[PDB]
């Protein structure tokens, strides 16, 4: 029970014989009328085993103290019922029969051994033809291909002294013939003499299949069967149902039909029936075989009742459907669950929302357990009842029980590591899973009916290895590329934005306050606006490179709200960071920072202090939308009419044949994209500013409060390609081959589209809705490809000896700097020296992991080339080392060892693959 | 492209138009001429082979009669094999192609991933070394075999001062790649069960439990994270 | 249902049975002498492989397997009239007709709907 | 009788579907100046990006049926004479800019015009053809018949403190849907129950009572953490090792939290599979 | 009115192409281009439009308006896709004058499948009405036009998922087509022939045929039975309701009942809700929902949901199934609810793990250990040779019986609750038979 290897080999007939515990006679499975195994049947008691557990068939004995008698009467072992699933048996076949593995299974074994072709073979096996098995008078040599009328001359003239023969015999014998240590040296004598490189590519083949069956122990004529195991029949169920009807495998039926042909070929042998009969028998003795090994390999496919195939041994273990992929690399597991998934608001970073009865489903034992220990119950029977009824004590019991234990919630597809993390649970009420709203974009998750898995932990190793390695609070960087997973998004961005907003006039301005306290207290009571205007005291903390903060208190020039959000803000940052319209990017900087700067645990309060806040001041903020939101710009119907007015120029003057058809279509695009940027420029135009009245009584001009431009320029939400859309225009749409529509949609969403303009738009809705429908496949197969092929590397040691690397350098196309240096460098380990005396350079030495403070080092003098060490060049065997790896993307630091990073690099690699 | 593109990429699929290259240094020449077969003897500045070349007619060339070119060279300009990159310009060279490809084709559409993985999925991609001579080692000539293997045993052949392998590196797709592996239960559960299994059966084959694959079919510890420890213990008992 | 190849063996043995008990004096062609062994073999060989477990055993389910066939003119069940009169004829007894009956119409599914559960896998059960 | 909870799936005519998180107390809600509630509370960041607008224009035209239906209930209520109803319902069918529909209540009988004026208390129906609609201007009009504002957005007021939003708020009445995706018949959970005949583990399925299956994307994921001991435990002892599984389950109720797994029986029947196809596979000791 | 490419003869969804599902311009007004699933049939599943037909071969056709001299002459013809391709085919939107000319020199048609513009003499045919390119679904949408296309598609395939609920709401803002989908539907009872109501009830209704429709030897009474609290396809609950007073005149297709999801004729899917667009403390965060216990309260969205339950006497082995109200090993408190037939009563509220139906079965041979044997004895009960059987109430399930039927062989003699069902049957068929005979002797004896 404690193997350290799995060895697959040829199999001699006898070691089948030694397997089996019986040999299988008749072609008969049960009786009709008493659901009993038929003796020397398929199913036979006495070969494979008791059908009851420590009972015999008849029923003489029926206890466990007849442990290891054979009944005298049916002659059946009285042991346990389970043994029917690992006892085998076998069938003596009457003539030998070939394995179709070894012939059909290109390249063929039995033809490259026997330096024969397949279709002379195959002729051969299925009678149609003669081979020669040994010399005559040296008219005919070995194998020699005797055609019928061949045969006839041959046999009157040469008389007896040659040996012909059809079917597996003959291949058998020729097999048996053969010598192996001979046939090398010939080969490899000749070899050596050919100049022909295609005689060499065969013969090298030749010659590594001979060596291989020299070396590994297998004979060459094994690969002909003469003894046919059997499976044992409880994988191969028969099961009655109500209606005098039975559930089956195919597997059944092939025996079966194996089993009949052998026997009536027996019957005819024994009968001295003439050649040609017994020939036909053979020949469908080995199609049968062939079917039962294999079914659908070499022609028509064995059917069934409803005309499919019948499954046969080799499809139980190949494809999707098979043991390998259905039931070894995958499996269905007890305490699990199952649900819809709602947001809660109020959640923790580190808890999920579990209801109550599916914690009391999952959490059973338990709650058994538990019980039994305080007395309440005596048996486990007990115990169930007591939860059954659900009394007021088995909710305490429970509320004890789910106290830091963690679960694991998944949601399908899982794409990358982050679609499994461990929550503490809390109890509620429902039947709906509450998630945590920051930890959606990790899930890729929203709620319109999406369902998520859960899992319970069950020995102590799972439990800490799922809170040390699996809680939401310790995965906030992504494993791809380093940055932050979790960034407020929706609600939270537009709250803060309309937080953190001025306005010119607004109510208050020009107070001056003692601290964000008393702006808290003015706005709370109505005295002041949010986005008035004022000066706040403010005291800000910074470390100064000795482990200690400094305060520095000053006058500042900012807001109501800015200085009301500044309370929130952990004690290190600068002021700067939120005296300043926060937008989508502001946010995720400000959270970086955090990090950077101070830690994980001060950036995971940092961010549910700021989800906080953002929902509770979009509350506040009372946005709507209406159809007036939507400005559309007074300039429209001029350009439209300037543009339909070239068009119509262009027209006439292709009427007169000045220009060809081609150039006015080009030109006719050309100037409705030129229309169309117009329109988008007015539009844009007007809704980005909003006159005022400032304190002096004149005019002014300001950023625009509209709910529309508010959402967009904030970044909760939309982009100005869909304001073009509600309120500009459509733009051209293209035809289903490819094509540009020499007329675009001039009409809005606001407008209303006619039935012209909306069935030339289904189109492109159509054909991308079909694009992302069917790219998700290929998708998938690419990543299963690369982690099948990366799946076994693992960083196995701290650092390698070598010295070698790569050059890293900027990359630039067209003159644009598509990537600096300092993101290509950031976290790697430098392969050789960067001081390098005469170009002034930063005093780097070898082996230094490149920190943030050494990228900055090296951005501010001029570098532009530096080596580091990669996983390519690494000098470990079976494996790679630390160094050569670099940083762990998802932690900071530098890698441990017995890390799968071939995994990792795959969906990494692999996630975003249906974004193309 | 997009998706289409690096599954072309990282199977190692050979373009339909290959770039000739220069394959040894030394001056270029044009020999001999036949229905559609322009001659590329090259005169070497030291060496004596004439190595001649098949360029179909319709195709440009892009060197002139006479002049000398380096090893790596660009003929007939053109989408460029991988294959051709790996074997001249050495491996360093196909790395930065690589990486540079798929780099282009996720920047496009604003998708942030390191180098490093790319850099692992090449290094799994180069595993394959076929042995050109062999001097000492016990090594067949033309076969392919693991390189770490002829690492292991050039450093093994150290020891007595004697001399090591000659070999060449090889580039396959990482179906090919991972279907070439050193366990037969990994590669029947990836893909083409039949072949595989057939093919271990015939040569006798025995897996050690090495991989990740293995241990989670046969129910085992894995042997990463938590389960490294406990493998390199039992390795240190079986030691 | 079945294969005409396996149909043509399990002729050609009871055409040997026939040869080798042939009378020449007699007068008569071996074609018809030969026509009772030769579906005397196809009928047994029907009856043991038409569904994977023998419809029928009996002397009576046997009659009624050959009869059933050309009796039945309207699909569904027969009313309890119906049965004597198949019954009368045949010399059976309306068990025997109503079993057949059930017996004909029975179709086999393939194993791949709580037949695919374990009856005796629940160990909790046990434990308790 | 299945009554609405936390879970449950809604959803409009125009594309807009979302599942219910909450069921608020009335006195939570935010209220008008005249203290009637609302009765669900939508996103409005929804719209922009999915470019559905018709959701805004079907809740402003229901907003002006509602007023029409309300003010023609205000009549009844003070038991006001007929002709002063056919008046005022004459006007409403009367609005519009060239309509095809043509309403003549002169030749309808007292009863006729009460009885319709009864049916129409809680709101007029209003027909709106594809791509035949009302135009905006013909909406502001019978919001204007009604005594409402001509922008559809009104004040609101914090139920739970009083206070008022800062922003006027878009009110309506939109036409609301409950789909066949209840959570009553969506949740599940699973302790321990039966097994297959031949894997020997758990069935899918609720009405088997079946567990979640962990396929093979979650074993990477696993793999990629690095938990060997959590993907020893779901690939053992919860599925298909025998023994493990009782002595794991006998293990728990005594409050002891240790594991000692075994071989899975799917590997067995691989190799017996695999050895009845003719090639000899066994485990090879040391 | 599904459309579908698969089957036998058809294709198949793994060999389907990008050619093959896209729109095409032949699709105008044949075929609905936004109905379609959005799974991986988006392009093999389709449906009908509204005013489709197919011809004498099996293609389809569409309606167009014949255009003479300039003049619409408000006469229709069939035109195929082949037919319509050398036509100019002048849009629905074209606006004309009251004798049928149209309004612009320049006119937006559509011709050799492509669209411009042409003059008003080139025109040969026009479009019959603006609902012509969408299906049945899609024309219950208001406001489709200032709809995305994706949205649109999203929320017709929504719409018929909707369950009817305990009452039915008209919708304030409709398209107009509510009517005939109610009626064409067939769930609604429509008069066949005109009359006064005689007798209403809340499941069943007589009218008096008038004079003018009747036959010559006939008493002039329409009886019609209306469906109530029957279980559908997909468990939910089909119940009518008549619309209709006494005495009041009806005529002919005019509607008498509602079913399921109509109002008054008209279809009511859903229920009208006063909405507010604002954030409101991160419960509407990612399409959620937040909604008022008053909705709660109101039972606006309650639906009925029925289930059926089947329990099954058989033969065995050992001997005879029986279903009877004599249970071993079960107190008399789980009896309790059983008639003396061992059948649950009508109007019984039961929950998971009650008993419906008693059954017993043999039992046979046993084997038990000798101390539960001594202990079996010395608590004094016997041993039994059947085994419990019975029908039983699945977990996690709840609810009231309202219907129990009893199906027994022909050999078999009837038990008295089928009786007293086929009784009550009968009665109903006499009372249906005795309207009839009471008015024809009032005419006799008249
Ligand atoms: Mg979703
Ligand atoms: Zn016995
Ligand atoms: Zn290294």
């Amino acid at each position: 029970e404690e193997f350290d290897a799995i060895k697959i080999a040829l199999a001699s007939p006898d070691m089948i014989r030694s397997w089996s515990f019986g040999e299988v006679k008749k072609p008969e499975t049960i009786n009709y009328r008493t659901f009993k195994p038929e003796r020397d049947g398929l199913f036979c008691a006495r070969i494979f085993g008791p059908v009851k557990d420590y009972e015999c068939l008849c029923g003489k004995y029926k206890r466990l103290k007849h442990r290891g008698v054979i009944c005298e009467k049916c002659g059946v072992e009285v042991t346990q019922t389970k043994v029917r699933r690992e006892r085998m048996g076998h069938i003596e076949l009457a003539s030998p029969t070939a394995h179709i593995w070894f012939l059909k299974s290109l390249p063929s074994r039995i033809g490259l051994l026997l330096d024969m072709p397949l279709r002379d073979i195959e002729r051969v096996l299925y009678f149609e033809s003669y081979v020669v098995i040994e010399g005559g008078m040296t008219n005919l040599e070995r194998q020699q291909i005797l055609t019928e009328e061949q045969y006839l001359d041959a046999l009157e003239e040469f008389g007896d002294e040659f040996d012909a023969k059809m079917g597996a015999e003959a291949i058998q014998a020729l097999l048996k013939s053969m010598d192996l240590e001979q046939e090398c040296e010939q080969l490899r004598e000749e070899l050596n003499e050919t100049n022909s490189e295609t005689k060499r590519k065969k013969l090298t083949k030749r010659i590594k299949l001979l060596e291989a069956f020299v070396q590994s122990g297998n004979k060459p004529e094994w690969m002909i069967l003469t003894v046919l195991p059997v499976l044992p029949p409880d994988l191969r169920p028969l099961v009655p149902l109500d209606g005098g009807r039975f559930a089956t495998s195919d597997l059944n039926d092939l025996y079966r039909r194996v089993i009949n042909r052998n026997n009536r070929l027996k019957r005819l042998l024994d009968l001295a029936a003439p050649d040609i009969i017994v020939r036909n028998e053979k020949r469908m003795l080995q199609e049968a075989v062939d079917a039962l090994l294999d079914n659908g390999r070499r022609g028509r496919a064995i059917t069934g009742s409803n005309k499919r195939p019948l499954k046969s041994l080799a499809d139980m273990i190949k494809g999707k459907q098979g043991r390998f992929r259905q039931n070894l690399l995958g499996k269905r597991v007890d305490y699990s669950g199952r649900s819809v998934i709602t947001v809660g608001p109020y959640l923790r970073l580190h808890q999920c929302g579990l209801p109550k009865k599916m914690a009391l489903e999952l959490f059973k034992p338990f709650i058994y357990g538990k019980l039994e220990l305080r007395g309440l119950a005596t048996t486990i029977k007990a115990a169930k009842k007591m939860v059954e009824r659900e009394e007021a004590v088995v909710w305490d019991i429970l509320d004890e029980v789910i106290r830091e234990h963690p679960v694991l919630l998944n949601r399908a597809p899982t794409l990358h590591r982050l679609g499994i993390q461990a929550f503490e649970p809390v109890l509620i009420e429902g039947k709906a899973i509450q998630l945590h709203p920051l930890v959606c974009a990790a899930y890729n998750a929203d709620f319109d009916g999406d369902q998520m898995a859960v899992h319970v932990p069950l020995t102590l190793e799972a439990q800490l290895e799922a809170r040390a390695l699996m809680m939401s609070t310790n995965n906030i960087l992504s494993p791809a590329n380093g940055e932050p997973i979790i960034v407020p998004s929706q609600d939270v961005v537009l709250g803060l934005y309309y937080m953190t907003r001025d306005c010119v006039n607004a109510k208050g301005e020009g107070m001056v306050l003692t601290g964000p306290k008393e702006a808290e207290r003015l706005y709370r009571s109505g005295l002041a606006s949010l986005h008035a205007r004022v000066k706040v005291r403010i005291t800000e903390y910074e470390k100064d490179a000795n482990g200690e903060l400094v305060a520095k208190t000053s006058l500042k020039d900012t807001t109501v709200g800015r200085a009301i959000l500044w309370m929130i803000v952990p004690k290190g940052l600068p002021y700067s960071i939120v005296n300043q319209a926060l937008g989508k990017k502001a946010i995720s900087k400000m959270l970086n920072t955090c990090y950077r700067i101070l830690g994980l645990k001060p950036t995971v309060i940092f961010a549910d202090q700021i989800m906080y806040t953002g929902f509770a001041y979009a509350a506040r903020s009372g946005a709507s939308v209406g159809i007036d939101d939507m400005v559309i710009p007074e300039k429209k119907h001029e350009i439209i009419s300037e543009a339909e007015a070239e068009v119509a120029e262009i027209q006439e003057q292709f009427q007169s044949g000045l220009v060809t058809a081609g150039e006015r279509y080009n030109k006719v695009i050309d100037i409705w994209a030129a229309a169309n940027d117009r329109v988008s420029k007015a539009m844009m135009d007007n809704l980005q500013t909003e006159t005022v009245i400032n304190r002096d009584g004149q005019e002014e001009k300001q950023v625009s409060f509209n709910s529309i431009y508010m959402m967009a320029d904030s970044g909760a939400r939309g982009s100005a390609a869909q304001i073009r859309q509600l309120a500009g225009m459509r733009g051209l749409m293209a035809k289903p081959d490819g094509s540009i529509i020499e007329t675009p949609i001039t009409a809005n969403f606001r407008e209303g589209l006619n039935v012209l303009q909306y069935f030339i738009s289904t189109h492109g809705a159509r054909k991308g809705l079909a694009d992302t429908a069917l790219k998700t496949a290929n998708s998938g197969y690419l990543t299963r490809r690369l982690v099948d092929v990366a799946q076994d590397l693992v960083v196995t040691e701290d650092d390698c000896g070598t010295h070698e690397g790569i050059m890293m350098t900027p990359v630039i196309e067209g003159g644009d700097v598509k990537e600096p240096l300092r993101d290509r460098v950031l976290g790697r380990v430098t392969a050789e020296d960067v001081l390098k005396p005469g170009t002034a350079d930063i005093l780097v030495p070898r082996n230094t992991l490149l920190h943030e403070q050494w990228c900055d080092l090296l951005e501010e003098n001029s570098v532009d080339a530096v080596k580091v060490r990669s996983v390519v060049s690494c000098d470990t065997d079976f494996g790679v080392c630390a160094h050569c790896y670099g940083r762990d993307l998802a932690r900071g630091h530098i890698i441990n060892k017995g890390e799968a990073i071939g995994v990792i690099a795959a969906q990494s690699i692999g996630e975003p693959g249906t974004q193309l | 492209g997009g998706l289409p593109r690096v599954a072309d990429l990282f199977e190692a699929r050979r373009p339909k138009e290959p770039a000739i290259l220069a394959e040894i240094s030394g001056i270029v020449s044009f020999g001999k001429e036949t229905k559609g077969k322009r001659r590329l003897v090259i005169t070497p500045v030291d060496g004596s082979d004439p190595y001649e070349e098949m360029i179909p007619k319709w195709r440009q060339l892009n060197v002139f009669e006479g002049e000398r070119v380096e090893r790596g060279d660009v003929i007939s300009d053109g989408p460029e094999a991988p294959h051709d990159i790996l074997r001249l310009r050495g491996v360093h060279a196909v790395t930065r192609y690589i990486v540079n490809e798929v780099q282009d084709v996720y920047r496009l559409q604003g998708v942030k991933i390191n180098d490093k993985h790319i850099e692992v999925i090449v290094r799994q991609m180069l595993r394959k070394a076929t042995i050109v001579n062999a001097g000492s080692s016990d090594f067949l000539e033309g076969e392919q075999v693991e390189y770490s293997r002829v690492k292991i045993a050039n450093r093994e052949l150290e020891a007595n001062g004697k001399v090591g392998a000659t070999y060449s590196r090889d580039l396959l797709g990482i179906t090919k790649a991972s279907l070439a592996t050193e366990s037969f239960i990994s590669a029947a559960s990836f893909q083409e069960t039949t072949r595989v299994l057939t093919e271990a059966a015939v040569a006798g084959k025995r897996d050690e439990l090495r991989g990740l694959k293995e241990n989670v079919i046969v129910g085992r510890l894995i042997p990463a994270g938590t389960g490294y420890a406990y493998h390199q213990d039992r390795m240190r008992r079986r030691a | 249902g079945l294969p005409q190849a396996d149909l043509i063996q399990e002729g050609n043995i009871g055409l040997m049975k026939a040869v080798r008990r042939f009378n020449p004096e007699v007068g008569v062609r071996l074609v018809s002498f030969a026509v009772h062994w030769i579906k005397a073999e196809i009928h047994e060989y029907v009856l043991r492989n038409w569904r994977i477990v023998k419809v029928a055993t009996t002397k009576a389910q046997r009659k009624l397997f050959f009869n059933l066939r050309k009796t039945k003119q309207r699909l569904g069940w027969f009313n309890q009239d119906e049965v004597e009169m198949v019954a009368r004829e045949l010399g059976v007894t309306s068990k025997d007709v109503r079993e057949m009956e059930s017996r004909m119409a029975a179709q086999d599914m393939t194993f791949d709907v709580l037949y695919l559960q374990d009856k005796s896998s629940n160990f909790a059960d046990g434990i308790e | 009788k299945r009554r609405i909870q936390p879970g449950d799936k809604m959803a409009g005519r125009h594309g807009n579907k979302g599942v219910i998180s909450k069921i608020n107390p009335i006195e939570d809600m935010p209220y008008d100046e005249n203290g009637t509630p609302v009765d669900i509370v939508l996103n409005p960041l929804g719209v922009p990006s999915r470019m559905n607008i018709g959701q805004i224009l079907e809740t402003h035209l229901g907003m002006a049926a509602k007023g029409i239906g309300d003010k023609i209930n205000a009549m009844l209520k003070q038991q006001q004479e007929v002709a002063k109803l056919r008046e005022f319902i004459q006007r409403a069918y009367d609005l519009g800019a060239d309509v095809r529909q043509k309403v003549d209540l002169s030749t309808f009988s007292d009863e006729e015009v009460m009885r319709l004026a009864e049916n129409l208390r809680k709101g007029m129906p209003i027909a709106t053809p594809v791509f035949d609609g009302a135009k905006e201007a013909e909406i502001k009009e019978l919001l204007k018949l009604g005594d409402l504002p001509t922008s559809g957005q009104i004040r609101l007021y914090d139920g739970r403190t009083g206070e008022q939003f800062e922003r006027p708020v878009t009110v309506g009445y939109m036409y609301m849907l409950k789909l066949n995706h209840l959570v009553d018949d969506k949740m599940h959970a699973r302790s321990t129950g039966s097994y297959s005949l031949v894997t020997q583990q758990p069935l899918g399925g609720k009405a088997q009572f079946g567990g979640q299956r962990f396929g093979e994307m979650e074993v990477w994921a696993l793999e990629a953490y690095g938990a060997a001991y959590t993907l020893q435990e779901m690939l053992t002892v919860k599925s298909d090792d025998v023994n493990g599984r009782t002595k794991m389950y006998k293990n728990i109720v005594d409050g002891n939290h240790q594991m000692e797994p075994g071989m899975p029986e799917s590997f067995n029947v691989l190799l017996k599979e695999i050895r009845s196809l003719g090639i000899n596979i066994e485990l090879e000791d040391e | 009115r599904r459309i579908s490419a698969l089957g036998p003869g058809g294709l198949t969804r793994e060999r389907a192409g990008f050619e093959v599902r896209d729109v095409h311009p032949t699709h105008y007004g044949r075929v609905c281009p936004i109905e379609t699933p959005e799974g991986p049939n988006i392009g093999l599943i389709n449906s009908l439009s509204v005013y489709a037909q197919t011809n004498e071969y099996g293609f389809l056709e569409t309606p167009y308006r014949k255009v003479t001299d300039g003049v619409v002459t408000d006469e229709i013809h069939y035109l195929s896709a082949i037919e319509e391709g050398n036509y100019v085919i002048a849009q629905a939107n074209s606006n004309l004058d009251e004798e049928g000319h149209f309004v612009e020199d320049l006119v937006t048609c559509r011709s050799k499948g492509e669209s411009s513009l042409f003059s008003r003499d080139q025109v040969d045919y026009m479009d019959v009405s603006t609902q012509q390119v969408v299906s049945v679904g899609a024309s219950l949408i208001p406001f489709l036009e200032h709809d995305d296309a994706n949205r649109a598609l999203m929320g017709a395939n929504m719409q018929r998922q909707a369950v009817p609920t305990l009452r039915a709401d008209k919708p304030l803002v409709g398209t107009g087509m509510e009517r005939a989908v109610a009626v064409d539907s067939g769930v609604t009872a429509v008069a066949k022939r005109g009359g006064v109501v005689q007798y209403v009830d809340a499941s069943r209704i007589v009218i008096k045929v008038n004079e003018d429709e009747m036959y010559p030897g006939e008493a002039g009474i329409d009886i019609y039975n209306l469906t109530k609290y029957t279980r559908s396809n997909q468990n939910t609950c089909i119940n009518q309701m008549p619309c209709v007073s006494l005495g009041e005149p009806v005529e002919r297709g005019d509607v008498l009942a509602d079913g399921p999801s109509t109002d008054l004729g008209e279809l009511a899917l859903g229920q009208n809700m006063r909405v507010a667009f604002m954030p409101w403390n991160g419960y509407n965060f990612e399409d959620s929902i937040l909604v008022s216990e008053r909705v709660v309260q109101e039972d606006r969205f309650t639906t009925i949901h029925i289930q059926e339950l089947a329990c099954v006497s058989r033969d065995t082995k050992l001997g005879p199934e029986e279903i009877t109200a004599d249970i071993p090993n079960v107190g008399e408190a789980a009896l309790s609810k059983l008639d003396e037939s061992g059948i649950v009563y009508i109007g019984a509220e039961v929950t998971g793990g009650d008993i419906l139906v008693g059954k017993v079965t043999p039992k046979g041979e046993t084997q038990l250990t000798p101390e539960e044997k001594l202990l079996r004895a010395i608590f004094g009960e016997k041993a039994s040779d059947v085994k419990d059987s019975s029908l039983r109430v699945p977990n996690g399930v709840s609810g009231t019986v309202i219907d129990v039927q009893v199906f027994t062989r022909d050999g078999v003699e009837k038990d008295k609750r089928a009786l007293e069902i086929e009784e009550m049957q009968l009665k109903q068929a006499k009372k249906d038979l005795s309207e009839e005979l009471q008015i024809l002797e009032a005419g006799l004896f008249s």
